[PDB]
Protein backbone atom coordinates (compact mmCIF):
# COMPACT_ATOMS: atom_id res chain seq x y z
CA UNK A 1 0.00 0.00 0.00
CA UNK A 2 3.06 2.47 0.51
CA UNK A 3 2.93 3.35 -3.05
CA UNK A 4 -0.92 3.50 -3.33
CA UNK A 5 -1.23 6.56 -0.35
CA UNK A 6 -3.98 8.36 -2.19
CA UNK A 7 -5.77 5.40 -2.99
CA UNK A 8 -6.56 3.09 -0.16
CA UNK A 9 -5.12 5.35 2.95
CA UNK A 10 -7.65 7.02 4.94
CA UNK A 11 -5.98 9.52 6.55
CA UNK A 12 -4.73 10.69 2.79
CA UNK A 13 -4.37 14.21 2.42
CA UNK A 14 -4.58 15.87 -1.35
CA UNK A 15 -1.34 17.41 -1.38
CA UNK A 16 1.25 15.39 -0.29
CA UNK A 17 3.56 12.96 -0.88
CA UNK A 18 6.99 11.85 -0.09
CA UNK A 19 9.54 12.11 -3.60
CA UNK A 20 12.87 12.55 -1.97
CA UNK A 21 12.14 8.99 -0.62
CA UNK A 22 9.49 6.95 -1.85
CA UNK A 23 7.53 7.32 -5.05
CA UNK A 24 3.60 7.12 -5.12
CA UNK A 25 2.09 6.24 -8.15
CA UNK A 26 -1.43 7.43 -7.65
CA UNK A 27 -1.76 11.73 -7.24
CA UNK A 28 -3.70 14.72 -7.51
CA UNK A 29 -2.93 17.01 -10.00
CA UNK A 30 -3.81 20.23 -12.14
CA UNK A 31 -4.42 20.20 -15.55
CA UNK A 32 -4.06 23.81 -17.82
CA UNK A 33 -6.15 25.08 -21.25
CA UNK A 34 -3.45 28.04 -21.85
CA UNK A 35 -4.06 29.75 -25.24
CA UNK A 36 -1.06 31.21 -26.98
CA UNK A 37 -2.35 34.59 -28.55
CA UNK A 38 0.01 36.32 -31.35
CA UNK A 39 0.94 40.06 -30.99
CA UNK A 40 -1.16 41.71 -33.02
CA UNK A 41 -4.12 39.44 -30.88
CA UNK A 42 -2.56 41.45 -27.88
CA UNK A 43 -3.08 44.77 -29.48
CA UNK A 44 -4.00 47.36 -32.28
CA UNK A 45 -1.43 46.47 -34.54
CA UNK A 46 -1.55 48.84 -37.35
CA UNK A 47 0.27 52.49 -37.31
CA UNK A 48 -0.28 54.26 -34.14
CA UNK B 1 13.89 55.19 -8.65
CA UNK B 2 14.85 54.34 -5.10
CA UNK B 3 18.40 55.07 -3.85
CA UNK B 4 19.12 53.62 -0.72
CA UNK B 5 17.55 50.90 1.39
CA UNK B 6 18.06 49.72 5.28
CA UNK B 7 17.86 46.72 6.59
CA UNK B 8 18.30 44.14 9.82
CA UNK B 9 20.14 40.47 9.63
CA UNK B 10 18.38 37.61 11.21
CA UNK B 11 18.43 36.85 14.88
CA UNK B 12 20.36 33.31 16.98
CA UNK B 13 17.81 31.66 18.71
CA UNK B 14 20.42 31.23 21.74
CA UNK B 15 22.57 29.57 19.39
CA UNK B 16 26.46 30.95 18.59
CA UNK B 17 26.83 31.15 15.04
CA UNK B 18 24.21 31.90 11.95
CA UNK B 19 22.15 28.10 11.55
CA UNK B 20 23.34 26.62 8.05
CA UNK B 21 25.71 23.95 7.00
CA UNK B 22 27.77 24.24 3.86
CA UNK B 23 25.42 21.58 1.98
CA UNK B 24 22.53 24.15 1.88
CA UNK B 25 25.09 27.04 0.66
CA UNK B 26 26.46 24.93 -2.16
CA UNK B 27 23.05 23.74 -2.92
CA UNK B 28 20.92 26.67 -2.78
CA UNK B 29 23.32 29.18 -3.93
CA UNK B 30 25.96 26.98 -5.37
CA UNK B 31 27.19 26.91 -9.09
CA UNK B 32 29.11 30.13 -9.35
CA UNK B 33 25.48 31.81 -10.03
CA UNK B 34 23.57 34.53 -9.17
CA UNK B 35 21.62 34.34 -6.05
CA UNK B 36 20.11 37.49 -6.19
CA UNK B 37 16.40 36.18 -7.66
CA UNK B 38 16.32 32.51 -6.91
CA UNK B 39 12.98 32.82 -4.07
CA UNK B 40 10.67 31.06 -6.36
CA UNK B 41 12.71 28.77 -8.42
CA UNK B 42 11.58 26.39 -5.86
CA UNK B 43 8.31 27.25 -5.36
CA UNK B 44 5.09 25.87 -7.89
CA UNK B 45 1.45 25.72 -7.52
CA UNK B 46 0.80 23.77 -4.60
CA UNK B 47 2.53 21.73 -2.01
CA UNK B 48 1.52 18.31 -3.87
CA UNK B 49 4.29 18.96 -6.46
CA UNK B 50 7.15 20.12 -3.80
CA UNK B 51 9.72 18.12 -1.73
CA UNK B 52 8.44 19.96 0.88
CA UNK B 53 7.10 16.95 3.35
CA UNK B 54 10.78 15.05 4.19
CA UNK B 55 14.39 15.43 4.30
CA UNK B 56 16.32 18.05 4.27
CA UNK B 57 14.16 21.51 3.81
CA UNK B 58 10.86 20.40 5.13
CA UNK B 59 8.67 22.91 5.33
CA UNK B 60 7.30 25.48 2.27
CA UNK B 61 8.63 27.93 3.92
CA UNK B 62 12.18 26.19 4.97
CA UNK B 63 14.30 27.02 2.02
CA UNK B 64 13.55 31.27 1.87
CA UNK B 65 14.30 30.65 5.76
CA UNK B 66 17.93 29.18 4.91
CA UNK B 67 18.29 31.42 2.47
CA UNK B 68 17.56 34.64 4.78
CA UNK B 69 19.62 33.62 6.97
CA UNK B 70 22.94 32.77 4.57
CA UNK B 71 22.87 36.11 3.38
CA UNK B 72 23.64 37.27 7.37
CA UNK B 73 26.51 36.16 7.01
CA UNK B 74 27.39 37.93 3.82
CA UNK B 75 25.88 41.23 4.51
CA UNK B 76 28.79 42.98 6.03
CA UNK B 77 29.53 45.84 3.39
CA UNK B 78 26.21 47.25 4.24
CA UNK B 79 27.18 47.05 7.30
CA UNK B 80 30.97 47.98 7.52
CA UNK B 81 31.62 48.62 4.30
CA UNK B 82 33.75 45.66 3.77
CA UNK B 83 33.62 42.76 2.11
CA UNK B 84 34.42 39.26 4.47
CA UNK B 85 34.82 35.76 4.40
CA UNK B 86 33.24 33.63 6.49
CA UNK B 87 34.35 29.77 6.39
CA UNK B 88 36.39 30.01 3.44
CA UNK B 89 33.61 31.72 1.17
CA UNK B 90 33.12 35.27 -0.16
CA UNK B 91 31.80 37.18 -2.68
CA UNK B 92 33.46 37.35 -6.58
CA UNK B 93 33.93 40.74 -6.94
CA UNK B 94 33.09 44.52 -5.48
CA UNK B 95 29.75 43.85 -7.32
CA UNK B 96 28.87 40.95 -5.01
CA UNK B 97 27.62 39.52 -8.30
CA UNK B 98 28.07 35.29 -6.58
CA UNK B 99 30.32 34.02 -3.40
CA UNK B 100 33.21 31.71 -4.09
CA UNK B 101 35.59 29.87 -1.87
CA UNK B 102 38.45 33.12 -0.84
CA UNK B 103 41.39 33.10 -3.03
CA UNK B 104 44.76 31.66 -1.48
CA UNK B 105 47.05 34.98 -2.03
CA UNK B 106 45.22 38.11 -0.38
CA UNK B 107 42.35 36.82 1.12
CA UNK B 108 39.95 39.40 2.67
CA UNK B 109 39.34 39.94 6.50
CA UNK B 110 37.33 37.36 8.17
CA UNK B 111 33.93 38.13 9.21
CA UNK B 112 33.09 38.93 12.97
CA UNK B 113 29.95 36.86 13.60
CA UNK B 114 26.91 39.09 14.83
CA UNK B 115 23.23 38.89 14.83
CA UNK B 116 20.54 41.40 14.16
CA UNK B 117 22.98 43.57 12.51
CA UNK B 118 21.38 46.91 11.02
CA UNK B 119 22.04 47.75 7.41
CA UNK B 120 22.43 50.95 5.45
CA UNK B 121 23.34 51.52 1.57
CA UNK B 122 25.22 54.34 2.15
CA UNK B 123 27.89 52.46 3.98
CA UNK B 124 28.94 50.88 0.76
CA UNK B 125 29.42 53.78 -2.23
CA UNK B 126 30.25 51.32 -4.77
CA UNK B 127 26.32 50.15 -4.54
CA UNK B 128 24.83 53.24 -5.86
CA UNK B 129 27.35 54.22 -8.08
CA UNK B 130 26.24 50.57 -9.61
CA UNK B 131 22.76 50.85 -9.04
CA UNK B 132 21.57 49.53 -12.51
CA UNK B 133 23.23 46.42 -11.89
CA UNK B 134 23.24 45.75 -8.32
CA UNK B 135 19.37 46.66 -8.08
CA UNK B 136 18.10 43.00 -7.19
CA UNK B 137 19.95 43.37 -3.91
CA UNK B 138 17.46 45.67 -2.92
CA UNK B 139 14.91 43.72 -2.74
CA UNK B 140 16.14 40.37 -1.73
CA UNK B 141 17.48 42.48 1.96
CA UNK B 142 13.75 43.74 1.95
CA UNK B 143 12.69 40.72 2.15
CA UNK B 144 15.02 39.60 4.59
CA UNK B 145 14.33 42.02 6.58
CA UNK B 146 10.71 42.11 6.41
CA UNK B 147 10.89 37.80 7.92
CA UNK B 148 14.09 38.80 10.00
CA UNK B 149 12.00 41.34 12.13
CA UNK B 150 9.27 39.08 13.48
CA UNK B 151 8.47 35.76 15.00
CA UNK B 152 5.77 33.08 13.45
CA UNK B 153 5.37 34.56 9.83
CA UNK B 154 7.01 37.71 8.09
CA UNK B 155 5.40 41.25 8.03
CA UNK B 156 3.80 42.98 5.25
CA UNK B 157 2.07 46.37 4.33
CA UNK B 158 -1.52 46.52 3.69
CA UNK B 159 -2.89 49.94 2.12
CA UNK B 160 -6.13 51.07 -0.15
CA UNK B 161 -6.57 54.64 -1.84
CA UNK B 162 -9.09 56.96 -1.52
CA UNK B 163 -9.71 56.71 -5.36
CA UNK B 164 -10.76 53.96 -7.68
CA UNK B 165 -8.56 51.85 -10.03
CA UNK B 166 -6.83 53.01 -12.99
CA UNK B 167 -7.90 52.01 -16.46
CA UNK B 168 -4.61 50.39 -16.67
CA UNK B 169 -4.20 47.99 -13.67
CA UNK B 170 -7.84 46.82 -14.37
CA UNK B 171 -6.77 45.76 -17.85
CA UNK B 172 -3.72 44.13 -16.73
CA UNK B 173 -5.97 42.35 -13.67
CA UNK B 174 -8.54 41.06 -16.03
CA UNK B 175 -5.70 39.15 -18.12
CA UNK B 176 -4.51 37.22 -14.64
CA UNK B 177 -7.95 35.43 -14.43
CA UNK B 178 -7.89 32.19 -13.78
CA UNK B 179 -4.29 32.70 -12.51
CA UNK B 180 -3.68 30.93 -9.26
CA UNK B 181 -1.77 32.95 -6.35
CA UNK B 182 1.58 31.19 -6.61
CA UNK B 183 2.08 32.54 -10.01
CA UNK B 184 1.20 36.21 -9.54
CA UNK B 185 3.57 36.32 -6.62
CA UNK B 186 6.15 35.18 -9.05
CA UNK B 187 5.68 38.17 -11.51
CA UNK B 188 5.81 40.20 -8.73
CA UNK B 189 9.21 39.34 -7.20
CA UNK B 190 9.86 38.94 -10.94
CA UNK B 191 9.05 42.54 -11.64
CA UNK B 192 10.56 44.12 -8.93
CA UNK B 193 13.89 42.24 -8.76
CA UNK B 194 15.57 42.99 -12.14
CA UNK B 195 16.02 46.67 -13.16
CA UNK B 196 15.34 49.64 -10.69
CA UNK B 197 11.60 51.17 -11.68
CA UNK B 198 9.87 54.09 -10.04
CA UNK B 199 7.28 53.60 -7.44
CA UNK B 200 5.37 55.69 -10.13
CA UNK B 201 4.36 52.73 -12.67
CA UNK B 202 1.47 51.21 -13.32
CA UNK B 203 2.71 47.75 -11.71
CA UNK B 204 3.69 48.87 -8.86
CA UNK B 205 0.02 50.42 -8.47
CA UNK B 206 -1.26 46.81 -9.97
CA UNK B 207 0.24 44.52 -7.72
CA UNK B 208 -0.50 47.27 -4.47
CA UNK B 209 -4.32 46.45 -5.39
CA UNK B 210 -3.70 42.64 -5.42
CA UNK B 211 -1.91 42.39 -1.66
CA UNK B 212 -5.35 44.53 -0.85
CA UNK B 213 -7.87 42.16 -2.44
CA UNK B 214 -6.25 39.29 -1.20
CA UNK B 215 -6.58 40.15 2.06
CA UNK B 216 -10.53 41.13 1.75
CA UNK B 217 -11.07 38.10 0.30
CA UNK B 218 -9.39 36.36 3.05
CA UNK B 219 -11.53 38.16 5.87
CA UNK B 220 -14.38 36.88 3.53
CA UNK B 221 -15.31 40.64 2.97
CA UNK B 222 -14.92 40.49 -0.60
CA UNK B 223 -17.27 37.10 -2.09
CA UNK B 224 -19.68 36.79 -4.87
CA UNK B 225 -21.98 38.68 -3.70
CA UNK B 226 -19.61 42.17 -2.39
CA UNK B 227 -16.46 42.72 -4.64
CA UNK B 228 -13.18 45.34 -5.26
CA UNK B 229 -14.57 46.78 -8.56
CA UNK B 230 -15.54 43.10 -9.70
CA UNK B 231 -12.60 41.57 -8.45
CA UNK B 232 -12.11 39.18 -5.70
CA UNK B 233 -10.34 36.33 -4.65
CA UNK B 234 -11.57 31.84 -4.54
CA UNK B 235 -10.46 29.57 -2.09
CA UNK B 236 -10.50 26.34 -2.62
CA UNK B 237 -12.16 23.64 -0.61
CA UNK B 238 -10.96 23.00 2.99
CA UNK B 239 -12.39 19.26 2.28
CA UNK B 240 -9.56 18.65 0.01
CA UNK B 241 -7.23 21.79 0.09
CA UNK B 242 -7.92 24.73 1.61
CA UNK B 243 -4.12 26.03 0.69
CA UNK B 244 -5.29 27.62 -2.60
CA UNK B 245 -6.52 30.90 -4.12
CA UNK B 246 -7.08 31.95 -7.43
CA UNK B 247 -8.30 35.52 -9.27
CA UNK B 248 -11.84 36.08 -10.50
CA UNK B 249 -14.02 38.50 -12.10
CA UNK B 250 -17.60 38.86 -11.37
CA UNK B 251 -20.89 40.89 -11.77
CA UNK B 252 -21.15 41.18 -8.52
CA UNK B 253 -22.17 44.73 -6.36
CA UNK B 254 -18.98 46.62 -5.94
CA UNK B 255 -17.94 47.59 -2.49
CA UNK B 256 -17.67 51.29 -2.44
CA UNK B 257 -14.19 53.14 -1.66
CA UNK B 258 -13.16 54.14 2.08
CA UNK B 259 -13.90 57.30 3.74
CA UNK B 260 -10.05 57.80 3.83
CA UNK B 261 -7.00 56.15 3.14
CA UNK B 262 -6.81 52.72 5.04
CA UNK B 263 -3.28 51.39 5.69
CA UNK B 264 -1.59 48.85 8.10
CA UNK B 265 1.01 46.11 8.47
CA UNK B 266 0.27 42.44 9.22
CA UNK B 267 1.76 39.13 10.35
CA UNK B 268 0.40 35.67 10.68
CA UNK B 269 0.13 35.17 14.24
CA UNK B 270 0.80 30.98 14.16
CA UNK B 271 3.33 29.09 13.46
CA UNK B 272 0.96 27.39 10.56
CA UNK B 273 2.55 30.23 7.76
CA UNK B 274 5.63 28.21 7.62
CA UNK B 275 3.77 24.93 5.49
CA UNK B 276 1.04 26.98 3.74
CA UNK B 277 1.88 28.55 0.44
CA UNK B 278 -0.99 31.14 0.15
CA UNK B 279 0.50 32.95 2.69
CA UNK B 280 4.22 32.60 1.68
CA UNK B 281 2.45 34.04 -1.29
CA UNK B 282 0.77 36.06 -0.23
CA UNK B 283 3.72 38.11 1.84
CA UNK B 284 6.27 37.93 -0.45
CA UNK B 285 3.77 39.66 -3.27
CA UNK B 286 2.95 42.35 -0.77
CA UNK B 287 6.81 43.00 -0.02
CA UNK B 288 7.67 43.51 -3.05
CA UNK B 289 5.77 46.23 -3.49
CA UNK B 290 7.26 47.92 -0.36
CA UNK B 291 10.46 46.91 -1.70
CA UNK B 292 10.56 48.99 -4.75
CA UNK B 293 9.07 52.27 -2.85
CA UNK B 294 10.41 51.76 0.35
CA UNK B 295 8.55 51.84 3.82
CA UNK B 296 5.60 54.38 4.13
CA UNK B 297 6.29 54.48 7.95
CA UNK B 298 8.40 53.33 10.59
CA UNK B 299 6.39 50.05 12.18
CA UNK B 300 4.60 50.14 15.59
CA UNK B 301 7.22 48.31 18.10
CA UNK B 302 4.43 47.37 20.60
CA UNK B 303 4.04 43.61 19.28
CA UNK B 304 7.46 42.64 18.65
CA UNK B 305 9.99 40.29 19.79
CA UNK B 306 12.69 42.05 21.66
CA UNK B 307 15.54 42.65 19.46
CA UNK B 308 12.78 44.63 17.23
CA UNK B 309 12.32 47.22 19.41
CA UNK B 310 13.37 50.42 18.51
CA UNK B 311 15.22 49.23 15.33
CA UNK B 312 16.47 52.56 13.55
CA UNK B 313 14.71 53.24 10.38
CA UNK B 314 12.27 50.57 10.77
CA UNK B 315 10.56 50.34 14.07
CA UNK B 316 9.53 52.75 16.15
CA UNK B 317 6.98 53.75 18.79
CA UNK B 318 6.14 57.80 17.92
CA UNK B 319 3.37 59.82 16.10
CA UNK B 320 4.23 58.93 12.49
CA UNK B 321 3.95 55.30 13.37
CA UNK B 322 1.81 52.53 12.09
CA UNK B 323 0.54 49.68 13.80
CA UNK B 324 1.08 46.41 12.80
CA UNK B 325 -2.05 43.42 12.61
CA UNK B 326 -1.58 39.86 13.12
CA UNK B 327 -3.98 36.64 13.18
CA UNK B 328 -4.45 33.46 13.19
CA UNK B 329 -5.90 31.31 10.18
CA UNK B 330 -8.29 29.03 12.07
CA UNK B 331 -10.16 32.20 13.61
CA UNK B 332 -10.00 33.74 10.05
CA UNK B 333 -11.52 30.86 8.66
CA UNK B 334 -14.33 31.34 11.27
CA UNK B 335 -14.27 34.57 10.39
CA UNK B 336 -14.25 34.24 6.46
CA UNK B 337 -17.18 31.40 6.77
CA UNK B 338 -19.43 33.68 9.45
CA UNK B 339 -19.07 36.92 6.78
CA UNK B 340 -19.86 34.23 4.00
CA UNK B 341 -23.51 33.14 5.85
CA UNK B 342 -24.09 36.54 6.74
CA UNK B 343 -24.02 37.40 3.13
CA UNK B 344 -26.39 34.14 2.41
CA UNK B 345 -23.60 32.18 -0.19
CA UNK B 346 -24.31 29.57 2.70
CA UNK B 347 -26.61 28.02 5.24
CA UNK B 348 -25.42 27.55 8.56
CA UNK B 349 -25.25 23.76 8.70
CA UNK B 350 -22.79 24.63 5.34
CA UNK B 351 -21.04 27.04 7.86
CA UNK B 352 -20.96 24.85 10.78
CA UNK B 353 -19.29 21.91 8.73
CA UNK B 354 -16.52 24.35 6.88
CA UNK B 355 -15.90 25.08 10.77
CA UNK B 356 -14.94 21.65 11.37
CA UNK B 357 -13.12 20.79 8.08
CA UNK B 358 -10.50 23.64 8.56
CA UNK B 359 -10.13 22.94 11.68
CA UNK B 360 -9.28 19.61 10.93
CA UNK B 361 -6.90 20.59 7.91
CA UNK B 362 -5.23 22.92 10.36
CA UNK B 363 -4.72 20.04 13.04
CA UNK B 364 -3.01 18.07 10.10
CA UNK B 365 -0.53 21.48 9.38
CA UNK B 366 0.34 21.53 13.13
CA UNK B 367 0.91 17.98 14.15
CA UNK B 368 3.55 17.69 10.64
CA UNK B 369 5.31 21.20 11.65
CA UNK B 370 5.73 20.25 15.41
CA UNK B 371 7.50 16.63 14.63
CA UNK B 372 9.39 18.08 12.01
CA UNK B 373 10.95 20.36 14.71
CA UNK B 374 11.74 17.81 17.03
CA UNK B 375 13.39 15.89 13.77
CA UNK B 376 15.22 19.05 13.28
CA UNK B 377 16.49 20.11 16.80
CA UNK B 378 17.74 23.86 16.21
CA UNK B 379 21.15 23.02 18.13
CA UNK B 380 22.12 20.82 14.92
CA UNK B 381 23.46 23.74 13.35
CA UNK B 382 20.92 24.85 10.90
CA UNK B 383 17.16 26.09 11.11
CA UNK B 384 15.08 24.33 8.24
CA UNK B 385 12.12 25.47 10.55
CA UNK B 386 11.44 28.25 12.74
CA UNK B 387 11.00 27.38 16.59
CA UNK B 388 8.00 27.42 18.17
CA UNK B 389 6.00 26.16 21.24
CA UNK B 390 2.79 24.11 21.08
CA UNK B 391 0.83 26.68 22.80
CA UNK B 392 1.74 29.16 19.59
CA UNK B 393 -0.90 26.85 17.56
CA UNK B 394 -3.92 28.44 19.82
CA UNK B 395 -3.23 32.52 19.32
CA UNK B 396 -6.00 34.02 18.40
CA UNK B 397 -3.33 37.16 18.28
CA UNK B 398 -5.27 40.89 16.55
CA UNK B 399 -7.93 38.66 14.61
CA UNK B 400 -10.67 40.73 15.84
CA UNK B 401 -9.44 43.64 15.12
CA UNK B 402 -7.62 42.58 11.80
CA UNK B 403 -11.44 41.52 10.27
CA UNK B 404 -12.60 45.07 11.52
CA UNK B 405 -9.93 46.57 9.49
CA UNK B 406 -11.37 45.11 5.98
CA UNK B 407 -14.66 45.86 7.47
CA UNK B 408 -13.15 50.01 7.28
CA UNK B 409 -10.93 48.97 3.93
CA UNK B 410 -14.02 47.50 2.19
CA UNK B 411 -17.32 49.71 2.79
CA UNK C 1 -21.04 63.06 -38.19
CA UNK C 2 -20.43 62.65 -33.88
CA UNK C 3 -24.12 62.88 -32.83
CA UNK C 4 -25.28 61.17 -35.20
CA UNK C 5 -23.90 57.52 -34.07
CA UNK C 6 -24.46 55.53 -30.44
CA UNK C 7 -21.47 55.08 -29.42
CA UNK C 8 -21.17 56.84 -25.51
CA UNK C 9 -17.59 57.52 -26.61
CA UNK C 10 -18.24 59.13 -29.62
CA UNK C 11 -17.46 62.91 -28.01
CA UNK C 12 -14.59 61.59 -26.95
CA UNK C 13 -12.69 59.76 -29.84
CA UNK C 14 -14.12 63.28 -31.84
CA UNK C 15 -12.06 65.49 -29.29
CA UNK C 16 -9.22 63.47 -29.91
CA UNK C 17 -8.78 63.12 -32.99
CA UNK C 18 -8.37 66.65 -33.41
CA UNK C 19 -5.38 66.53 -30.46
CA UNK C 20 -3.91 63.87 -32.63
CA UNK C 21 -2.96 66.60 -35.32
CA UNK C 22 -2.10 69.28 -33.04
CA UNK C 23 0.59 67.42 -31.08
CA UNK C 24 3.16 69.31 -32.17
CA UNK C 25 1.71 73.19 -31.95
CA UNK C 26 -0.22 72.57 -28.97
CA UNK C 27 0.76 69.95 -26.90
CA UNK C 28 -0.82 69.26 -23.60
CA UNK C 29 -0.55 66.98 -20.72
CA UNK C 30 -3.21 63.61 -21.11
CA UNK C 31 -3.39 62.93 -17.44
CA UNK C 32 -4.02 59.15 -18.28
CA UNK C 33 -0.94 56.72 -17.43
CA UNK C 34 -0.74 54.39 -20.35
CA UNK C 35 -1.77 56.92 -23.15
CA UNK C 36 -0.22 60.27 -25.26
CA UNK C 37 -1.56 63.04 -27.50
CA UNK C 38 -0.37 60.67 -30.24
CA UNK C 39 -2.27 57.72 -29.42
CA UNK C 40 -4.82 56.89 -31.83
CA UNK C 41 -8.33 58.42 -31.29
CA UNK C 42 -10.20 55.29 -32.33
CA UNK C 43 -8.78 53.42 -29.24
CA UNK C 44 -10.22 56.26 -26.53
CA UNK C 45 -12.89 53.42 -26.21
CA UNK C 46 -13.19 53.17 -22.38
CA UNK C 47 -14.56 55.21 -19.53
CA UNK C 48 -11.44 56.32 -18.04
CA UNK C 49 -9.44 57.05 -20.35
CA UNK C 50 -11.13 59.89 -20.55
Amino acid sequence: PLRWPGLVDPNYRVGTNDLPNRITLYNSLYRYNFTYPTLDGIMYVRSA
Amino acid sequence: AQRQFFGLTYNFYGQPAPLFDLNDLQELAGCYARPWTSRFSHLAISTGSLPVWSARYPSVASRNIIVNTLLGAHLNPFAGGQVTSHQGITWRDPVLSSLAPVPAIQPPPVWAVAENVPLDSNNYPTYVLNLSSMWPINQDVHIMTMWALSDQGPIYHLEVPVDPMPAATTAALMAYIGVPIAHLAQTAYRFAGQLPQSPDSTMVSTIRWLSAIWFGSLTGRLNRSRTCNGFYFEFAKPALNPDQAVLKWNDGARAAPPAAAQSSYMRCISPHWQHQIVEVAGALMSQSVTAVTGLPALIDEATLPAWSQGVANLTGNGQGVVPCLDYNPVPMAAARHLQWRQDGLITAAQEAQLNNDYTAYALTIERHLTAMLVANPIAAGRMPIQPFNAADFGQAGQTAAAVALAQAMFV
Amino acid sequence: AGPMTSDPHSPVKVFMALANLLAQPEPIAIGVPGMHQTTPASQFSHPGVW
